């Protein structure tokens, strides 16, 4: 494929506008058609539109005409999708893709999550979870990390700066009263948790939150 | 009237083409260029090298990029479109 | 618009089997000039960007292993895997790149069948930080089980509690093909210390008797 | 910046009025002197004084090459004369750098560079993918005026694990 970099996840107030970017690397956008495709939560892929950066000719989907606006800057090798007057139905992941003469989307981007809500940005609360006292051990110890009461997505949860990779199950976030709740489990062997310290690293860039909570017994 | 202004522009260009540029008056040609966003003409395009060689031709970015300028006679004719 | 219909929606095949999924378009995607079918297949792994597998209905994209075969013509197409691996777990879309607008399919979610596994259940009492904050979240992790269909019940002093429970399921694992489930019961400190003996019960297809995990004040 | 040029061209001779300056602002007065090509020679060293305009060399994509050891162009500095050339000594990209270059000399005609023949990586030499197709670049109509009526479209290629996007013009 070819390298494409999209902008960070955006929280937009209902009724405002947002401009998402898609930067190309290693090639010139003048040689490919740039497509934009939205994917709504638990929904299929829906083609928004396409643009030819060589001439600026755009082509949109009948459902996205008037709201979506695709532009392309050749000097910066970038594509831009402008969304005007968003609603709750626009909360989705927007992908930018490249295509040749066949209009087949071969290379994609990481995706930009656009959340349209009125809820305020709330810093998370990171609580460690150690086993209950009196628990019969068996060469398998499970620890937990509860990141409760934050908004909006996303949050990055790692164990020991990401050095603890295997045996980790990070559960997807769930929405309560306009506040997200997430949990993570790490199941190592009962012989290394108290000896070697294990720490839960949580990052919430929307509120510039960086919390490193060390699990402790009892 | 259009051909009259064409001949006038050709004469003013001939004043501009007495040398490589108008000597001590190349800034006048550069003023005309920046006013029309042009650089030379199809008639004397072999002469449209010296303004670029002495940087008299207006360039918004003379560090990089590959292209060509725009004809001044073409811009003059478009001015009467 | 061209209405793409994929069949089936859900699909579960064990490792090494040959799996087939059909895509039917409301209009023939055959161009009589070049005698080529304008259909592409996309693989979207859980939490990833879609990847082009086979464009032009049969032309396999460079880099994709040769175990993916796109067959079919006219209005009916089929994506097949001769030998499915544990890493082929994803959602498969079909998209017509023939006429504007380019419509995607509904999506075939491909599960993987493994040996039926029992959930590893671990209960976690509210952290001291949360106990000093004001709330109290009892967490229950059910790691590495199969199939995904599971039931979770919360019991306080031997009485069922339903309201105030958040649940989160992980997507199927790319290694052991197991599932994980997090259940968080959130209460206030007053009602948390007002009772004793909190139990997390798990009803699964593997065990006719629920797997219970309980903890008391100490 | 990338694949761009400040000033390493010029060095043109007027000679006859054959329209060699046609592509300088080519919005009008563009045309071919006479159309009813031949295979190129090996790639060695270039001569700066006779070459006119930018030399476009073809790897998977078009790329401009500035004079070897680097050149300058700003004004008002004491010195005398410009005479510095560039290098094109290259083998095919999988085992080297690029396929072959193309430029226009001082009188108004085209000179092509190339590599020894042995799908495009195997035996290809110049910008020509096939006899009826060529890689589209901003100065294609200048170096190949007979290909004005060629239709353009976007393709993609591979040259050792790197995807290159191209515009190509073909006869139909
Ligand atoms: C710039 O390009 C033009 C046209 O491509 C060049 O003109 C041509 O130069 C070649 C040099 O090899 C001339 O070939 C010669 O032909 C004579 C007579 O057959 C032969 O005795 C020589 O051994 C040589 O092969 C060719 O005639 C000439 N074309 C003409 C005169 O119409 C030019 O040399 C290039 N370089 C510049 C202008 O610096
Ligand atoms: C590359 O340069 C050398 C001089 O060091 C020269 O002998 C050789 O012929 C050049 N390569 C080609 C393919 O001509
Ligand atoms: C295109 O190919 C046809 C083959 O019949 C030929 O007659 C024609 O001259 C070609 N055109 C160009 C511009 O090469």
């Amino acid at each position: 494929e070819v390298q494409l970099q999209q902008s960070g996840a955006e929280l937009v107030k209902p009724g405002a506008s947002v401009k998402l970017s898609c930067t190309a690397s290693g090639f010139n956008i003048k040689d490919t058609y740039i497509h934009w495709v939205n994917q709504r939560p638990e929904q299929g892929l829906e083609w928004i539109g396409r643009i030819d950066p060589a001439n600026g000719h755009t082509q949109y989907d009948p459902k996205f005409q008037g709201k979506a606006t695709i532009t392309a800057d050749t000097s910066s090798n970038t594509a831009y999708l402008q969304l005007s007057s968003l609603t709750s139905e626009d909360t989705a992941v927007y992908y930018c893709a490249t295509s040749d003469y066949s209009y087949a989307l071969d290379s994609w981007g990481q995706g930009t999550s656009v959340t349209v809500s009125s809820a305020k940005t709330t810093a998370p609360s990171v609580y460690p979870l150690a086993p209950v006292c009196g628990d019969t051990t068996g060469s398998s110890v499970t620890l937990g990390c509860l990141v409760k009461g934050y908004f909006p997505e996303p949050v990055t949860l790692t164990w020991n700066s990401g050095s603890l990779s295997s045996g980790v199950h990070t559960f997807p976030a769930v929405l309560q009263s306009d506040l997200y709740t997430l949990s993570s489990s790490v199941t190592v062997t009962s012989s290394t948790w108290p000896s070697q310290s294990i720490t839960c690293n949580v990052a919430h860039p929307a509120s510039s939150t960086k919390v490193d909570k060390k699990i402790e017994p009892r | 009237i259009a051909k009259d202004v064409k001949q006038f522009y050709d004469q003013a260009l001939q004043q501009a083409v007495v040398d490589d540029d108008a000597n001590n008056a190349k800034a006048v040609v550069k003023t005309f260029h920046e006013t029309l966003n042009c650089c030379g003409s199809s008639t004397l395009s072999a002469l449209t090298t010296s303004m670029l060689k002495n940087n008299l031709c207006p360039s918004g970015s003379s560090i990089i990029s590959n292209l060509f300028k725009e004809d001044c006679h073409q811009k003059i004719d478009e001015l009467f479109s | 618009d061209i209405v793409m219909t994929q069949s089936p929606s859900s699909l579960a095949m064990s490792v090494g089997q040959k799996v087939t999924m059909s895509c039917k378009s409301s209009q023939s995607l055959l161009n009589s000039n070049n005698q080529k079918n304008y259909l592409a297949w996309y693989q979207q792994k859980p939490g990833q960007s879609p990847k082009l597998l086979v464009y032009f209905a049969s032309t396999r994209e460079s880099g994709v292993p040769d175990r993916f075969i796109g067959s079919g013509s006219g209005t009916d197409f089929t994506l097949t895997i001769s030998s499915v691996q544990a890493e082929d777990l994803a959602d498969y879309f079909c998209q017509q790149h023939y006429s504007t607008p380019y419509t995607f399919g509904g999506g075939t979610k491909l599960e993987i069948r493994r040996a039926d596994a029992a959930p590893t259940v671990s209960i976690f009492p509210p952290s001291s930080e949360q106990l000093t904050s004001g709330g109290a979240s009892v967490v229950c992790f059910l790691n590495n089980f199969y199939p995904k269909d599971i039931n979770v019940k919360w019991k306080i002093d031997g009485s069922e509690r339903q309201n105030g429970v958040l649940n989160s399921w992980t997507d199927q694992d790319s290694k052991d093909s197991t599932y994980s489930m997090s259940s968080t019961l959130t209460l206030t400190k007053d009602e948390y210390e007002r009772h004793n003996s909190y139990t997390c019960e798990a009803t699964h297809k593997t065990s006719t008797s629920p797997i219970v995990k309980s903890f008391n004040r100490n | 910046g990338s694949w761009h040029i400040n000033r390493t061209a010029l060095n043109c001779n007027d000679s006859l009025h054959t329209g060699f300056i046609a592509s300088l602002f080519y919005t009008h007065s563009f045309n071919s002197s006479g159309c009813p090509h031949y295979p190129p020679r090996q790639c060695g060293v270039v001569s700066a004084k006779t070459v006119c305009g930018p030399v476009y060399c073809f790897t998977p994509s078009p790329v401009v090459v500035g004079t070897t050891d680097r050149l300058g162009a700003p004004t008002y500095t004491w010195g005398e004369n410009e005479t510095d050339v560039f290098l094109l000594n290259s083998t095919r990209p999988p085992l080297g750098s690029w396929f072959g270059c193309t430029w226009m000399n001082s009188s108004g005609y085209t000179k092509t560079c190339g590599a020894p023949p042995c799908t495009y990586l195997k035996c290809g030499s110049g910008p020509w993918l096939t006899p009826r197709c060529l890689i589209d670049y901003p100065y294609r109509l200048w170096h190949y005026p007979c290909t004005v009526n060629y239709t353009i479209f976007k393709i993609r290629m591979y040259v050792g694990g790197v995807e290159h996007r191209l515009t190509a013009a073909c006869n139909f």
